[PDB]
């Protein structure tokens, strides 16, 4: 009837079988593992069809935010008005800890191609604009191989499957910015400005790229969905709990014996990951500090809280985190969590567009303050302080940088505010 | 240093000597067709970066270049140049190596392997040896974190090094040869080290878990 | 007849569809704060000094870029609203200079007097703070660019009223700057009003330098003989000789803007 | 033909040039649709 303990993912059920590039990543061994398969009828079927599977599924975002795909997709069920409408598959992949969407561009490439397909229709978008990050020099040519193969089988262009829809994918890499990723930002990245993220009330269904009616999806999003349309929709939702629904590629990196990228069961035990596919932190599991869940953007959990967590995204809310990216970057006890919450906010000020006051300047700030946290130079009244500025540059900005810039800060404050203020001590003891 | 304002130099100036081989110009006009008619400054950033893949850097001139090529205004180009940071503003060596240092590689120890290239090439982070052959900078993630420690020299990825194989990598690379990418340990990819947790049986052949006619 | 109704604190306007928040607040004589916004520039949003809370809804919104909704509620002056003025303004403020005495914006800034009225009276930045190089753009306006707080007017201007792309930014994150990159001269019939536009010192009149302070100005309305245009001006004027010359708007005529030559 | 997870297959892109991604964008201009028009040629003009 129903289930209770969401693990142990069979072979049978996962999508992305190709995941290690054991087998032919190209065309013909893509078909052989099941890829395009029936994907004439898939696109006969209608639109109204292929989204109603994509809702019946929950499938929800992999990039991230985690709105729910089959509404989100379902923006673009609107007449045309003469401007043409696209499909813009997110491949920027910056997230620290994340390496997911690297995975399925190089070993699953025609996957992430016919779901691309799949989705354009479903929007009934003229063409697919994918986005990969610069670095991803390799992947991006992997995937414009398997571009050409699909071309020239016919599977994508003219008469794409034998469907009559014509369907284009483009690939654009980006330049080295990881405010690239977020969606409007990759949008005016597409369109050769700095990456630089829109005021939202326009929304990208209405005023996207190029000014034309827009979807922005994660490569995971777009690439499970062939298999969600393919086998069933009710297949997929017979994963994980309700809401957040079916399987979910997880990285698991930091201090852990085997760092891993696997695909798991939605809603499983932090624990059943890290013991079973990462092999367990180095020294066992007692030898546990944090455990940041779905990667830099989401705050820590401490070993206790980690002890006896879920992997989705009501139960990692509900553990004052989020599920992100399902990249797990764990810490053991010989970590300074100090050092690695500064690292990342770090990362953040490196990465920050400028374009609005509270990321552009706060982050600075957060940077600069957190880099004495590490010191133990500062009174522990600044604690208190930072809190202050965080809230201060959460929900203010332009996009949600400066929010997964605060939460790391405010995940250290929370939990560790004990290990803060004793290195404060220590450093006025040492500085008389 | 990494200035974000520009100084004529007798090498960077607007006479400076570029253009784009023909062979780029048809990648320049495949480039090109793959956005609508009207919006064609949107593909300043591939343009950029073919006339980087070219030079090996961007001077002033092939900025200059892009704008006149794509008729931009050259501020839009210069926006593009120093917003992106895989742009290379200043010439940097033959081979470019980046090491990632935040955190999931720092957990892995990617200090040691920092040290280690700083210890092989004589030079320090930011600066390229004599022989403008190897440029040493920090990079933040690079999407392989799962990964232990890694680099990326120009175009490659190599992976979970160890204070040893960051050397060897070197040592070949001073001998002209390439170096095969990717982790330089037993596995191949992004799998567990002690063997497959995951995908370990035949895949399912086309048309397993069908519904109805799809 | 097809506008709309909406709530500024409660009080009722009725707006055209696509009107923004600050303008429904505009109408009920309430000036939402602003430092990016000019209300014939293109939108920007992103000084994030204009963000006010909309009557149950949890996020604040940037009144200069968001329109109105049906029923939506303006609440201008709650607490949520004056929170986000003032961690915005100490965001401003964290690495602006301490170049009031000497900075010719003095006594009409905006900065300045968005500070006194909506920011805190005292700050918490304990750090060293950012300084950018100048940057020359002629002998017409003087760059004092660590003062910049980024506000984009200035670029927008240039390229939509004055139709010249020189203005723009380099870098991102905290260190970019607002700039030509290279080395070029800002050079316009209408290049002087970015002095205007400009909320700080960033940007300011090089031969009015040093010379007056705002208060003690007599400030004479008159028009403009450089041209046939009639462009309308303020003559400011102190002690008997006549210190600048200012722009005066009219709507028919020459908006809020001179000509170098008139300037 | 058999199972064969105890190898990579993923080995092409070690031999990946300067030029590769650029030439098969070449080389996909073959086949693509004729791009949408705004009516103008850039929105300078
Ligand atoms: C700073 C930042 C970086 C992001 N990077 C990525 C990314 O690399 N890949 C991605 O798929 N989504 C990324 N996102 C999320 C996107 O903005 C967007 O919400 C998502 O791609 C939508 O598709 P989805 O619903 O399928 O996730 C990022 C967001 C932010 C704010
Ligand atoms: S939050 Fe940061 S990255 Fe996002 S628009 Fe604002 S300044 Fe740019
Ligand atoms: S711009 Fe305003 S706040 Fe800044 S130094 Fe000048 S007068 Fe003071
Ligand atoms: S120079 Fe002045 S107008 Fe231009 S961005 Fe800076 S503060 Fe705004
Ligand atoms: S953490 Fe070094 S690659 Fe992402
Ligand atoms: S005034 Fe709306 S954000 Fe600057
Ligand atoms: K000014």
């Amino acid at each position: 009837p129903k289930k209770t303990s969401f693990g142990s993912l069979k072979d049978e059920d996962r999508i992305f079988t190709n995941l290690y590039g054991r087998h032919d990543w190209r065309l013909k061994g893509a078909q052989s593992r099941g890829d395009w398969y029936k994907t004439k009828e898939i696109l006969l079927k209608g639109p109204d069809w292929i989204l109603g599977e994509v809702k019946t599924s929950g499938l929800r975002g992999r990039g991230g935010a985690g709105f729910p795909t089959g509404l989100k997709w379902s923006f673009m069920n609107k007449p045309s008005d003469g401007r043409p409408k696209y499909l813009v598959v997110n491949a920027d992949e910056g997230e620290p800890g994340t390496c997911k969407d690297r995975e399925i561009i190089r070993h699953d490439p025609h996957k992430l191609v016919e779901g691309c397909l799949v989705g354009g229709r479903a929007m009934g978008a003229r063409a697919a604009y994918i986005y990969i990050r610069g670095e991803f020099y390799n992947e991006a040519s992997n995937l414009q191989v398997a571009i050409r193969e699909a071309y020239e089988a016919g599977l994508i262009g003219k008469n794409a499957c034998g469907s009559g829809y014509d369907f284009d994918v483009f690939v654009v890499r980006g330049a080295g910015a990881y405010i690239c990723g977020e969606e409007t930002a990759l949008i005016e990245s597409i369109e050769g400005k700095q990456g630089k993220p829109r005021l939202k009330p326009p929304f990208p269904a209405d005023v996207g790229v190029f000014g034309c009616p827009t979807t922005v999806a994660n490569v995971e999003t777009v690439a499970v969905s062939p298999t969600i349309c393919r086998r069933g929709g009710a297949w997929f939702a017979s994963f994980g709990r309700e809401r957040n629904s079916g399987t979910k590629l997880f990285n698991i990196s930091g201090h852990v014996n085997h760092p891993c990228t696997v695909e798991e069961e939605m809603s499983v035990p932090l624990k059943e990951l890290i013991e079973k596919h990462a092999g367990g932190v180095i020294g066992g599991w007692d030898n546990l500090l944090a455990v940041i869940p779905g990667g830099s953007s989401t705050p820590l959990i401490p070993k206790s809280v980690c002890e006896t967590v879920l992997m989705d995204f009501d139960a990692l809310v509900q553990a004052q985190t989020g599920l992100g990216t399902a990249a797990v970057i764990v810490m053991d006890r010989s970590t300074d969590i100090v050092k690695a919450i500064a690292r990342l906010i770090e990362f953040y000020k490196h990465e920050s567009c400028g374009q609005c006051t509270p990321c552009r300047e706060g982050v600075d700030w957060m940077n600069k303050v957190m880099a004495r946290f590490v010191k133990g130079d500062a009174r522990p009244a600044e604690i208190d302080s930072l809190w202050e500025i965080s809230k201060q540059i959460e929900g203010h900005t332009i996009c949600a940088l400066g929010d997964g810039a605060a939460w790391p800060v405010q995940g250290l404050i929370r939990h560790f505010r004990p290990e803060l203020e004793e290195r404060m001590q220590q450093f006025a003891l040492q500085h008389q | 240093g990494a200035l974000f304002v520009h100084r004529d130099t007798p090498e960077n100036n607007p006479d400076t000597p570029f253009d784009f081989t023909p062979e780029n110009y048809k990648r320049i006009e495949a480039i090109v067709k793959n956005y609508p008619e009207g919006h064609k400054a949107a593909a300043v950033l591939p343009v950029l970066d073919l006339a980087q893949r070219q030079n090996g850097w961007l001077p002033i001139s092939a900025m200059n270049k892009v704008a006149e090529i794509l008729q931009v205004p050259p501020m839009r180009v210069y926006e593009v140049a120093t917003f992106y940071t895989m742009y290379n503003r200043k010439p940097v060596g033959k081979y470019h190596i980046q090491v990632c240092t935040t955190t999931p590689c720092m957990l892995r120890n990617s200090d040691s392997i920092l040290e280690a290239i700083q210890k092989k090439l004589g030079i320090k982070v930011g600066e390229t040896t004599p022989d403008k052959l190897f440029t040493l900078i920090e990079v933040e993630c690079l999407g392989a974190c799962v990964n232990a420690p890694m680099v990326q020299i120009n175009d490659n990825y190599y992976e979970d090094l160890t204070p040893k194989d960051i050397e060897e990598i070197i040592d070949e690379l001073k001998a002209g040869k390439i170096p095969k990418p990717g982790p330089r340990s037993g596995r191949f990819s992004c799998e567990p080290a002690g063997g497959l947790t995951s995908l370990t049986e035949p895949p399912k052949g086309p048309g397993f878990g069908v519904q109805a006619g799809l | 007849s097809n506008l709309i109704e909406v709530f500024v604190d409660g009080q009722s306007v009725m707006v055209e569809p696509g009107t923004t928040v600050l303008q429904a607040c505009e109408k009920v004589g309430m000036q939402i704060p602003r430092f990016c916004y000019h209300e014939r520039l293109s939108v920007a949003g992103n000084c994030r000094m204009c963000l006010v809370e909309i009557e149950k809804a949890p996020k604040v919104v940037a009144a200069c870029a968001m329109p109105v909704m049906k029923g939506w509620n303006i609440l201008t002056n709650s607490e949520k609203s004056k929170k986000a003025r003032e961690g915005v303004m100490e965001f401003l403020l964290a690495n602006h200079p301490l170049d009031c005495p000497i900075c010719d914006q003095g006594g009409e800034c905006d900065l300045q007097d968005q500070s006194m009225m909506f920011g805190s009276d005292r700050s918490r930045f304990l750090e060293g703070k950012r300084a950018v190089e100048d940057k020359n753009i002629g002998p017409l306006v003087k760059t004092i660019m660590t003062r910049c707080i980024q506000c984009t007017r200035c670029i927008r201007f240039a390229s939509e009223i004055a139709g010249v792309d020189d203005l723009g930014t380099t870098g991102r994150g905290n260190d970019m700057q607002v700039g030509t990159y290279i080395e070029k001269m800002f050079m316009s019939e209408l290049s002087g009003n970015i002095i205007d536009i400009c909320p700080v010192g960033a940007l300011t009149s090089k031969p009015y330098a040093f010379t007056a302070r705002p208060w003690e100005t007599r400030k004479t309305e008159s028009i403009d003989v450089m041209d046939a245009v009639g462009s309308n001006i303020v003559v400011s004027t102190r002690t008997g000789e006549v210190m600048r010359i200012l722009p005066r708007m009219h709507e028919d005529i020459n908006e809020e803007w001179i000509s170098d030559k008139t300037r | 033909e058999p199972f064969d997870n105890s190898t990579y297959r993923n080995l092409q892109h070690h031999e990946y040039s300067t030029y590769t991604f650029l030439d098969l964008n070449v080389e996909l201009s073959k086949f693509r649709m004729p791009q949408p028009s705004s009516g103008r040629q850039s929105p300078r003009h």
